[PDB]
């Protein structure tokens, strides 16, 4: 439930969030999925 | 302890890795028995229980450690003597713990980072921590550097009152949590002004070497606790030891013993094969703009170019792509014609349906053939996607080396995963200096498993992980396989220009069965097996061999004239000679060419002046 | 605040240079004021009742300190803090106390060193000291080397009785003279077992900087007595501040903003203009034998060499010929094609005449020609003789620029003295780039003083000493001044080629009335009052000029035929042109030159097939 | 009065010593000249 501007933040299937603890928006990136926007494959772990 | 075990770090800030588990998960994997942080330390929705031990054998991170959003009640970050800041957390903090508490306002209660004394450079930040203890009375003026005290943003709200006190042992009741061990070590603030950096104690007589980070257990420059700068074996060192020493007497330059190499913040006695070694003495990853990469004997060297250098193109993640993680629509423009990539190369999904996020356009395909000009790639190149109407891997048709300088996830310097391509298409690609090869989830993707990997690899513990692709019983059955032609060593492809290695010979930049020795309309000799023309003044002899070279000096009969050892088409006419004098020849017998008679200025049929009539 | 006062320093060991007082009134000018000996300090045959007290201004020698047959009674080098031992007498010593013994067994009594604490390099030696004082007190274990300790040699008497105690203050009785003064200070066998060097006192916060001489006020770099190895302004420093840094973070390099360049012993902001700067950023006066020296880019840099380096020729007093002191037959083979001297040149006397000592053959001046390919050299020239039978420096006639980065004593770059020349000749010079110029002793020089010297300098405060050169009114009489074509900037003889400057023209190397513009000859142009040739094709125009450039197409008129804008003997008939097609011309009406008609292969005489005939 | 190995020694019409004291030998230059041998004219004075 991210702004539109935060639309399409998440990569490969991950989910933005809105973090109002820290006033930030995070990306939840699906397993086997790393970086600040799931932008890269886990390539050390699983195919 | 002599060296430490190394891990990447992570650098997903509060991203968390799918469920709290499978994010735990991760971490542990990443940091487990890791003593030296290369990247970050991220901790990040580490919940209620969980084992954090595996923690305690953290002893220094490179970059930053952020600490936020875990309701776990303790982080036994004890053993992190130094963070040297090398990146930062919002642009200012090398540490940042930030709102770590419950839904019921209780989380984080203890950070016994007891020997952290260390921060080279950074702020840092706490907020938000409710059950956090003991920790609000640390003088961080010891640990932090003056230069940032002033970005330094940290309140401590205990509404809650779990905390204990400090034992009255502890200098100015300064300690990271309970017990007599949990007391600040000051190593800063108490130095007397002798003292250039820190000590162990506050007579003259415990002075810490000026290259000293954490402190120290003796003045000289072995009994360091962690180097500040470079580490050269057992010492600690400002700046590694030339290769040559200037001579005070003699004016000119000497060659040092001591001499070491300058690698990363270490002082070795040679360079990596792949890096680049310098005349200074030190190994780097790029030439300046000035140069080029020169092999020399054995050794990437640097000279200077003789004019205008060509161009260098900075690789996607570095630069003017620091930015950009993916080659893209926009960025595209800087790789039209380049040869070597000096960096990275990362073809990602969101490059091709376009990110609405960064504002770019979807990449049009047709222009991933700017890459055909590529070369060479100092650092890796990753591959999540690609243009499903193309079977192969088009653009790097003409890819020769990956030096893997760098590689993703500090591990990999070739990664194809998740494509669709039926075929890997390098057939140009002789050698990966470094880094392992992963080429795996390509459904329907052959000849992978036919390469000869140990052929273009350079370096010790080079692996290949390949795996979840195209039955290898399947390809056989499709009769998607190596070519007759192809030599053991694999195939890149079906076809006889695909082969890593010619059965027979080969025609330039194919693979044959034979050379065209005694038939074949273009005459061609052996050398090497590969097939090259003999010189057209060649004549196809039906019966043996027709030449024995490339120049008309092998030739076994010429196909017109002899002019002396090469076989020429016409005699010369008109080629300068002595004195300024022209020279003019004749074919007679066994169409042997002869110099014509001196008068003759417009040549001559025939020998002497009978030779040209009037 | 006041950068100490040099003095070059003496070295003829056991040489003595006159008459007693000869020997003492020179050892006076060389060291009157000096603080800092930057070679040896050579003090013997000084007698009884003699003056040295000059020599307490003395702080350092560089070279080593040689003391023999004197029978003067003290010798006050008390403020001599250290000796370098940069060189050795006898291949051991750095300082050598010898035979200072009178006839009647009475010499040296007193030797007050009572600041010589440091001796970086070379062992110490005293024997036949009869009068010798206090001295065999001295614990030479803390001033010297433990290195060297094994091969020194030294043995005390007390032949004299008349010498005194020494003070209770003086630790284990040590001192050099007396008074409380005289006690030996003890900075390197009393200091703690943590101590890297030297100290000031025994406790632990006393400890020198690791790069201190003799001993320090303060702990901290900048409080040293005597820097150890370089000298960065307040501070010692052991490398010169790098120009350039390793960043450990970008594997790259960076630029250094505390760097400085280094010169001898001392830490610079930039090189003197005469020396040359490496990459490295140290002052050399040589580059090895894998680069030239290019200049441009502001200062003479050292650059790689296309191929094979030119030879390089080390001068007289240097590597090869560190032990000739004068080109002699023997060792002028190694300057057969020479075009640069790195080093110095050497024209003694003892070469012509041949030398009996070191054997070796007379030299034939006639080989002295060889010298006429040297253009530049590095070093200085120095010429005390030259063959009678010639009346110039011939050999150096080509000698266009003396960077003077050795001088003779320190001083002089060019020394033309006791010669029997009529006039110096270097009509090539052109550049002085450092040191002074002395042309005296010279009865027949006449042409000397006419030059402006302060053009050929490079450097402040280049001196020029020219004097008893008989002729400056002598030489006029003689009709023995610059040539009419000679502009005022003077000239190095007679001859109108002599002259460094010209009144109107020249013609080469020569200086001439008026260009031969309208007449003369060969047909002339004018530009930077030079006199070139023009094109042989051009007619001789009796009326105006004749042509205004080298090339044939600034002719006013052709003298024979006209091929377009050139102007050509004979229309092209031969010559290469396009797709391998020949080319033949032929001259119509105005002698102009058309093509013929592609048919024509043997030519035409005429346009189209009805100018070529059959 | 130096032996016939250091005959023609000392340049310059500078005299060889024997120096008893040492067990060496040396040149007594003339006024003017430098060096071990004499080898060089002072420049830095006169002429
Ligand atoms: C060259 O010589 C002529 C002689 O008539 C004189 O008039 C002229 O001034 C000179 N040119 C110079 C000195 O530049
Ligand atoms: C971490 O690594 C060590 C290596 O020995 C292993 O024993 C352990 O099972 C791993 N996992 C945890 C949670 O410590
Ligand atoms: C730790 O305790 C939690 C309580 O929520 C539990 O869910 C989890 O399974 C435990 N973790 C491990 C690794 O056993
Ligand atoms: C101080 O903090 C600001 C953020 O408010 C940051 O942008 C800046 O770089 C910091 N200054 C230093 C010297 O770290
Ligand atoms: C601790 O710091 C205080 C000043 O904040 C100082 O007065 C005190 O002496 C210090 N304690 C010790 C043991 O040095
Ligand atoms: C594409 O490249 C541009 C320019 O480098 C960059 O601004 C943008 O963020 C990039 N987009 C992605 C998804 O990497
Ligand atoms: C994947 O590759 C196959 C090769 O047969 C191709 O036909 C297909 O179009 C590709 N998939 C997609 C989604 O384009
Ligand atoms: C390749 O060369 C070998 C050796 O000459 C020959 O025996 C073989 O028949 C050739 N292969 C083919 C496919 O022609
Ligand atoms: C020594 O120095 C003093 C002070 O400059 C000077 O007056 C005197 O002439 C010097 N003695 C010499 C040059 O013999
Ligand atoms: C040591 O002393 C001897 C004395 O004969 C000398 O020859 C030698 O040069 C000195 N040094 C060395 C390294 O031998
Ligand atoms: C001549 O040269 C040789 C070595 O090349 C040297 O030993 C000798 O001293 C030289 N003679 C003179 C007079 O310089
Ligand atoms: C790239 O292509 C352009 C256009 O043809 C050409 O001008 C340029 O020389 C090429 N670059 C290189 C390095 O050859």
């Amino acid at each position: 439930e991210c702004p539109l501007s935060h639309d399409g933040y998440c990569l490969h299937d991950g989910v933005c969030m809105y973090i109002e603890a820290l006033d930030k928006y995070a990306c939840n990136c699906v397993v086997g999925y790393i970086g600040e926007r799931c932008q890269y494959r886990d390539l050390k772990w699983w195919e | 302890l002599e060296e430490k075990k190394v891990c990447q770090g992570t650098s997903n800030k509060l991203t968390q890795l799918g469920t709290f588990e499978d994010h735990f998960l991760s971490l542990q994997r990443m940091f487990n028995n890791c003593e030296v942080v290369l990247g970050n330390l991220e901790i990040t929705y580490v919940q209620r229980n969980y084992d954090l031990s595996f923690l305690k054998t953290i002893q220094e991170v490179a970059g930053y450690v952020l600490i936020a959003l875990n309701t776990v009640e303790r982080i036994p970050l004890e053993n992190l003597q130094i963070i040297r800041g090398n990146m930062y957390y919002e642009n200012s903090y090398a540490l940042a713990v930030l709102s770590n508490y419950d839904a019921n306002k209780t989380g984080l209660k203890e950070l016994p980072m007891r020997n952290l004394q260390e921060i080279l450079h950074g702020a840092v930040r706490f907020s938000n921590n409710p059950a956090l203890c003991n920790v609000e009375s640390i003088q961080w003026r010891d640990i932090v550097s003056s230069d940032f005290l002033s970005n330094m943003s940290m309140d401590f709200q205990n509404h809650l009152g779990s905390c204990q006190k400090c034992d009255p042992s502890c200098p100015n009741g300064s300690c990271w949590g309970a017990g007599e061990e949990n007391c600040q070590k000051l190593t800063k603030i108490i130095c007397a002004q002798q003292c250039s950096g820190r000590c162990r104690g506050k007579s003259p007589s415990d002075c810490c070497h000026n290259q000293c980070a954490a402190g120290c257990t003796g003045p000289r420059e072995s009994d360091c606790l962690v180097c500040r700068k470079f580490r050269d074996e057992a010492t600690c060192k400002d700046t590694c030891p030339p290769l040559m020493l200037y001579n005070p007497t003699t004016y000119q330059m000497d060659v040092n013993p001591e001499g070491k190499y300058s690698f990363g913040a270490t002082c070795v006695k040679k360079c990596p094969r792949n890096y680049v070694v310098t005349d200074h003495g030190s190994c780097v990853r790029a030439c300046g703009a000035d140069s080029y990469e020169m092999e020399e004997d054995g050794v990437r060297k640097c000279k200077k170019c003789e004019g205008p250098c060509r161009k260098v193109c900075n690789g996607i993640g570095i630069g003017e792509f620091k930015d950009s993680l993916s080659i893209n629509a926009t960025n595209i423009k800087h790789f039209k014609n380049c040869t070597s990539i000096s960096g990275d190369l990362h073809i990602l999904p969101v490059a091709f349906r376009g990110d609405s996020f960064t504002h770019t356009p979807p990449l049009d395909p047709q222009e991933l053939d700017i890459l055909k000009t590529v070369k060479e790639i100092t650092g890796f190149l990753l591959i999540q996607a690609w243009p499903e109407n193309r079977t192969d891997l088009h653009a790097f048709e003409n890819l020769e080396i990956i030096r893997g300088r760098t590689k993703q996830h500090g591990q990999f310097s070739l990664a194809v995963v998740s494509l669709n391509i039926t075929s890997l298409g390098l057939r140009s690609l002789k050698e990966i200096s470094d880094g392992d090869v992963i080429i795996s989830g390509n459904k329907n993707l052959c000849y992978a498993n036919t390469i000869n990997w140990k052929k273009l690899f350079g370096t010790s513990g080079q692996k290949t992980k390949i795996i979840s692709n195209r039955g290898e019983n399947s390809c056989k059955a499709t009769g998607q396989v190596c070519h007759a032609l192809c030599s053991p060593e694999g195939c890149w492809g079906p076809e006889p220009r695909d082969c890593v290695s010619c059965r027979n010979v080969s025609r330039g930049r194919e693979c044959v069965d034979k050379c065209k020795l005694l038939e074949g309309e273009p005459r061609e000799f052996v050398e090497n097996s590969e097939c090259i023309q003999c010189h057209p003044e060649c004549l196809p002899q039906a019966m043996n061999i027709t030449c024995t070279g490339r120049g008309p000096d092998n030739c076994i009969q010429c196909a017109h004239y002899i002019d002396g050892p090469h076989c020429v088409k016409t005699c010369p006419a008109g080629v300068m000679g002595e004195n300024n004098t022209l020279v003019w020849k004749y074919a007679d017998a066994g169409h042997v060419c002869h110099l014509c008679h001196p008068n003759c200025t417009y040549g001559c049929t025939g020998p002497g002046l009978e030779g040209c009539p009037t």
